[PDB]
RNA sequence: AUCAGCUUGUUGGUGGGGUGAUGGCCUACCAAGGCGACGACGGGUAGCCGGCCUGAGAGGGUGACCGGCCACACUGGGAC
RNA sequence: GUGAGGGAUGACGGCCUUCGGGUUGUAAACCUCUUUCAGCACAGACGAAGCGCAAGUGACGGUAUGUGCAGAAGAAGGACCGGCCAACUACGUGCCAGCAGCCGCGGUAAUACGUAGGGUCCGAGCGUUGUCCGGAAUUACUGGGCGUAAAGAGCUCGUAGGUGGUUUGUCGCGUUGUUCGUGAAAACUCACAGCUUAACUGUGGGCGUGCGGGCGAUACGGGCAGACUAGAGUACUGCAG
RNA sequence: AGUAACUGACGCUGAGGAGCGAAAGCGUGGGGAGCGAACAGGAUUAGAUACCCUGGUAGUCCACGCCGUAAACGGUGGGUA
RNA sequence: UCGAAGGUGGGAUCGGCGAUUGGGACGAAGUCGUAACAAGGUAGCCGUACCGGAAGGUGCGGCUGGAUC
C-alpha cells in the first residue's frame, strides 16, 4: 500500500494459534485416568489404539495415548500426561509418560527403553 | 577435465490408450572453474542418455562470468521465469553461501566467495535460469570506463582497482612459479 | 572424556591410516562390520563428515572442544582453515607428539596429563594446554630416569621434528620459535571442507 | 474461475435462507 | 496531476533510451538543467541544450550510443521521490553497482556526485541513482 | 470503537488559607470555560530500564542472575 | 579420568554364509610402562604495608597445594540405521501386535513393527515435552500484491487529511557540517594482563546508534512576501446526440 | 471544436458523510389487453411437487413514498507524462 | 465539616448452568432420488419472490466464466 496508507494503519501481524492448550504453560501435567478404552484409526490404517480419557489438574479433560506394547491403567489412575500428535487418531493430542506414578514401564524391552521407561537390566 | 553437476533427474509421463509413456530429463551444469558456465537440458528415455545430452548441449552454451579475484565485481538481482536470485560480493574466506542449483553454478563458475539468496519459485530449473541471468546482468570495470569514456580510476572504487592489481600480482607470481 | 575403542578400527573404517605405520589397515583398506565392503552413495555432506571426523580423531579432540576451536578460527582476521589448524598444532599433545618424545599420539596425552612436563618453569599436566611463541618445555629431573623416557630419548632419528620446533640437547629441552605455518604444518586432509560443515 | 466455487457459495446461501424462512414467527417472537 | 518533475525527467530519458532514441526534448527548469550538467560531465548523455519555445524555455538533450548501438546508461531511478523524502548523512552515502555508479545527492553546497560529497565532507538529499 | 462524546474546583481570575516551595493544593466570589476521531471518556493486561535470546540487518520475544528507579508490608483509612 | 606400547596374513564365542568364507578384531588372552583423579602418610598456605597499644590476631581449613607409598590397580552409558540425514542382515508377527516430524509402513520374502549380531552420532551425558526467534520475502520500512489464483467499494460529489507547475527575495522549521556537555557501573567488541589451560577476573580503548548548548551552509522540502501562463475555470462563435 | 479577450495554481485524491442506484419485493389509491410466480387439471414417467399442453391470482402499468441489492463485469479506482 | 467499614434501593456490566431447540464437522458397512461437469440429455450462474421429501422448479431483470450457426 501507499507509504500514508502504511502510517495510517501498519501492518497488523498473524495470529498465533495456542498449541497443546490443556497443558496450560506447562512441560508434563498429571491426571486421573477417568476411563481407558480402544478405537480405531482412519481410512488406510487397521489396529485398537489404546487412549485415555483423562482429567488433568489443569481442570481439562483430554485424551491421551497409551504407548507400547501394554499397560495396566484403568480408572482411578495417576497418569502423567505430555505432548506430541499422532497423525493416525484425529482428536489425540497427548501421551502418557510410561515409567512414572501409576504407569508401567513396558515389559521384555531392550531396545531404546528410556522413551518406554524400562529400566536397563543388570 | 570439466567440472559436471547433475542437480535434477524427473521422470515425465505422457498418457496414450494404452497406457503411460515415460521418460527421463535432466539438468546439468558444466564448467571449467575458471569463470566458463554453461547449463543444458536434457531429455531422454533413461537416465545415462539424459545426462549425456545434457553435457553435450550445456557445453554448446557457454558464457564468461566478470569475478575479480575470487568473487563478483558487485551486487546483482536476476529475474528469469518466476524465479528471483541475489548476488553479492563478498570477502576472501567467506565461502560459497548459496542454495542448492544456485550452490551447483556457482561451484562449477570458480566464484569462492559469494552471498546468494533465492527470493521465490523453488523450482531447479527456473532458479539455474535466474542464477544464469543474475551472473549475465554482471559488468566489467574496463567496458564501464569505456561507455562512459572516462579513465578507470575515474568510475572504479580504490578497493576494487585495489584488489584487483593485487589479483594479477598473484597471478603472475603464480605464472612464474609454475613456469619452473 | 576421550576416545577408549581401538583406533585401528577407526581407522580401517575411515580407510586412510592415522598413525601411519600400521599393518593391520592396509591389508583392509574397507570399512568393518558385515556391510563394510558394500558401495555407498557418493554425497558430499558424508564426505566431510569423514573429514571433520578423521581430522578431529588424529589428535584426541571431543566434539564440544573441535567446535570451539572452529568459533575461535573463524572470528580470527585471518582464513578460518589456517587459523584452525594452527590452534590445532598448539597444543602440547600435539607437540610432543610431533617433538619426536611420542610414538603415539595417544601415548602423547597420556604422557603429558601425567605431570611429566613443565613449561616455562611451572608444572602444567593438561593435554589441551595450548603453547606460545618463544616458549619453553622441559621434562622434570625425577623423570629422566623413567625407562620410557630414556627408550624415547635414546631412539632420536625418528622423522625430524618441523623447523619451529627445536628438541636442542642432551636435556630433551624444547624450544618453539613461532607458531607453525601451513606448509611447515605438513598434515594430511583437506581442510575448507570442514569450515563448509560447520558454515552450513 | 471455475463454477465449483459460485456452487458452494449458492448452496450455503440457499440453505441459510431456507433456514430464516422456516423461523420467522419464533425469530420474531424472541426478538419483541 | 504532474506531481515529480524530476522522475519524469528520469523516466523520459530512460524511454527514449530503450527505444534508441537520440534526441529528448522537456520543460525547462533549473534542477532540470543542472541534473543533466551533471549527467553530461559523467559521460552518460552526449551532449544537452536549451532553446526557447512559445510559452517558456525547453531542455534538449542528445543521448549517446556505442559504436554497435550499446545504450550508454543502464538505469535510472528516483530515490527520494514526494510524500517518502530521503536523506543521507556524510558517513552513509550509497554505493551505485558497488562504486560503478553515481548517485546524485543535493546538498547546501549545489547538486554532487556521492564521491563528490565524500571528498567534500558533506549530505544532503539523495535525488536519483544513475548506471 | 462489537468503548464517541467527557468534565462543574471543571478551565481562568481575584482576596484570603496552607506548604520547605510554585500550583484549584483548599476556601468565598466572578467569567463559561477546558479535553476529543493525532482517539477524550470506558474495558483488558502489565512494575520500568541498563541488559538477555534470536536475526545478515531492520525487526520479533523478553525484564531470570547483576546493577539503577518505583510500589508495597494481613485488608482499608489516619496522623505523631 | 576409566589407561599407554608391541602383539597372528589376525585365538575362541556370537552373528551371517553362496557351506568357499566374512564381521566383531589388535579387539581379547599375553610381556613391559606410567600413575593423571580418587586411596594411605608428612608438611602446609596467600587472602593480613590488616587490627590492637597489647605480644595476640583466618570462618574458609589442616582446605588449596607440594613430597612420598604398592598397584592398572576404583571408574560408561544414551539415542538413531525408507528418503530428507552418518549408518544392514537373520529371526517372530502378518492390516494383529505396533511405528510415525512429512509423504506414510504392517495382510507369509518387513533394512520402516519387536528381539538378536553389526554399524553411525554423542559421551557424564543421551533422548522426550514445553516456550521464544529463525527458516517465513508467510504483515514484505529494508522486502509482497489486487484481469482469470485471495484481493478495485455499484457510481459520483465532497469534509478532515496526504500531495503539488515555472520563477524572485527572505527565515533557517525539516536537512547537513563542526565544536562542547551528557549518554553510571557491569554487559558486548578489540588489545593487554592474571589464576598450571579453560570457563572466570582485572586494566585500557571503542561501542554507548539519542538528546541539548554555541557557531557555519541554503541545493532540496517547508513558512512569509511578490511575479508568470503552459495546469484549472470563465468569456465569444459554431457542432452532434 | 475554433478564437484565445479574462482570473492567475484557484489543481489531484478523498477516511468518515451525502446523493443517485436494473429487476424482484413493501404501503396507500387507481388500472388491468397480453404475459405470467403461486394454484388447478392433461400428458410423460418406476415415480414427475418439473420440462411439454389447457386455464390462471399477485405482479408487470400509473401517482406518491419505502428497500439499497445483481455475473451492479472490462471479474481491470481516479489524475498526469 | 471531612471521613474507612457497615445498612437500604434501583440500574450497568461480565460469566457458569438450563427442560426444550437450531445449524456445523467427521465417521467400515445403510435408505431416497440424479441436481452440476460433454448442448450432462430443460445451457449454467447472479440479485429477488413464491413453491416442493431432498437435491430442486418457475416467474422478472442481468452475465458468458455457453455448445452449434
Amino acid at each position: 500500500p501507499t507509504i500514508q496508507q502504511l502510517v495510517r494503519k501498519g501492518r497488523r501481524d498473524k495470529i498465533a494459534k495456542v498449541k497443546t492448550a490443556a497443558l496450560k504453560g506447562s512441560p508434563q501435567r498429571r491426571g486421573v485416568c477417568t476411563r481407558v478404552y480402544t478405537t480405531t484409526p482412519k481410512k488406510p490404517n487397521s489396529a485398537l489404539r489404546k487412549v485415555a480419557r483423562v482429567k488433568l489438574t489443569s481442570q481439562v479433560e483430554v485424551t491421551a495415548y497409551i504407548p507400547g506394547e501394554g499397560h495396566n491403567l484403568q480408572e482411578h489412575s495417576m497418569v502423567l500426561v505430555r505432548g506430541g500428535r499422532v497423525k493416525d487418531l484425529p482428536g489425540v493430542r497427548y501421551k502418557i509418560i510410561r515409567g512414572s506414578l501409576d504407569t508401567q514401564g513396558v515389559k521384555n524391552r531392550k531396545q531404546a527403553r528410556s522413551r518406554y521407561g524400562a529400566k536397563k537390566e543388570k | 577435465n570439466y567440472i559436471e553437476r547433475v542437480v535434477s533427474i524427473n521422470r515425465v509421463s505422457k498418457v496414450v490408450k494404452g497406457g503411460r509413456r515415460f521418460s527421463f530429463t535432466a539438468l546439468v551444469i558444466v564448467g571449467d572453474g575458471k569463470g566458463m558456465v554453461g547449463v543444458g537440458y536434457g531429455k531422454a528415455k533413461e537416465v545415462p542418455a539424459a545426462i549425456a545430452k545434457g553435457v553435450e548441449e550445456a557445453r554448446k552454451n557457454f558464457f564468461r562470468v566478470p569475478l575479480i579475484g575470487s568473487t563478483i565485481t558487485h551486487p546483482v538481482q536476476g529475474e528469469a521465469a518466476a524465479g528471483v536470485v541475489m548476488l553479492r560480493p563478498a570477502s576472501p574466506g567467506t565461502g560459497v553461501i548459496a542454495g542448492g542449483a544456485a550452490r551447483a553454478v556457482l561451484e562449477c563458475a570458480g566464484v569462492h566467495d559469494i552471498l546468494a539468496k533465492s527470493l521465490g519459485s523453488d523450482n531447479a530449473i527456473n532458479v539455474v535460469h535466474a542464477t544464469v541471468a543474475a551472473l549475465k546482468l554482471l559488468q566489467r570495470p574496463e567496458e564501464v570506463a569505456a561507455r562512459r569514456g572516462l579513465p578507470i580510476e575515474d568510475v572504479a572504487p580504490a578497493g576494487m582497482l585495489k584488489a584487483r592489481r593485487e589479483s594479477e600480482a598473484l597471478a603472475a607470481a603464480a605464472a612464474r612459479e609454475g613456469s619452473a | 572424556a576421550r576416545y577408549t575403542g581401538p583406533a585401528t578400527r577407526k581407522s580401517r573404517r575411515l580407510g586412510v591410516d592415522l598413525v601411519g605405520g600400521d599393518q593391520s589397515f592396509e591389508k583392509r583398506p574397507y570399512p568393518p562390520g558385515q556391510h563394510g565392503r558394500a558401495r555407498i552413495k557418493e554425497s558430499e555432506y558424508r564426505q566431510q563428515l569423514q573429514e571433520k571426523q578423521k581430522a578431529r580423531f588424529s589428535y584426541g579432540v571431543m566434539e564440544k572442544q573441535f567446535r570451539r576451536y572452529y568459533e575461535e578460527a573463524n572470528r580470527q582476521p585471518g582464513k578460518t582453515g589456517d587459523n584452525l589448524l594452527r590452534i590445532l598444532e598448539s597444543r602440547l599433545d600435539n607437540v610432543v607428539y610431533r617433538a619426536g618424545l611420542a610414538r603415539t599420539r595417544r601415548m602423547a596425552r597420556q604422557l603429558v596429563s601425567h605431570g611429566h612436563f613443565l613449561v616455562n618453569g611451572v608444572k602444567v599436566d593438561i593435554p589441551s594446554y595450548r603453547v606460545s611463541q618463544y616458549d619453553i618445555i622441559d621434562v622434570k629431573e625425577k623423570s629422566l630416569n623413567t625407562l620410557p623416557f630414556q627408550i624415547a630419548r635414546e631412539t632420536a632419528g625418528e622423522r625430524p621434528i618441523p623447523s619451529w620446533l627445536q628438541v636442542v640437547g642432551e636435556r630433551q629441552r624444547i624450544l618453539v620459535h613461532q607458531l607453525p605455518e601451513r606448509a611447515q604444518i605438513d598434515v594430511p586432509l583437506t581442510e575448507q571442507l570442514i569450515v563448509e560443515l560447520y558454515s552450513k | 474461475g471455475s463454477v465449483i466455487k459460485k456452487r458452494r457459495k449458492r448452496m450455503s446461501k440457499k440453505k441459510h435462507r431456507k433456514l430464516l424462512r422456516r423461523t420467522r414467527v419464533q425469530r420474531r417472537k424472541l426478538g419483541k | 496531476t504532474m506531481t515529480d518533475p524530476i522522475a519524469d525527467f528520469l523516466t523520459r530519458l530512460r524511454n527514449a533510451n530503450s527505444a534508441y532514441h537520440d534526441e529528448v526534448t522537456l520543460p525547462h527548469s533549473k534542477l532540470k538543467a543542472n541534473i543533466a550538467e551533471i549527467l553530461k560531465r559523467e559521460g552518460y548523455i552526449s551532449d544537452y541544450r536549451t532553446e526557447d519555445a512559445r510559452v517558456g524555455k525547453s531542455l534538449v538533450v542528445q543521448l549517446k550510443y556505442g559504436p554497435s548501438r550499446e545504450r550508454s546508461i543502464a538505469g535510472l531511478r528516483r530515490v527520494s521521490k514526494p510524500g517518502l523524502r530521503v536523506y543521507a548523512k556524510s558517513t552513509n552515502l550509497p554505493r551505485v553497482l558497488g562504486g560503478l555508479g553515481v548517485a546524485i545527492i543535493s546538498t547546501s553546497s549545489g547538486l554532487l556526485t556521492d564521491r563528490q560529497a565524500a571528498r567534500q565532507g558533506v549530505g544532503g538529499e539523495v535525488l536519483a541513482y544513475v548506471w
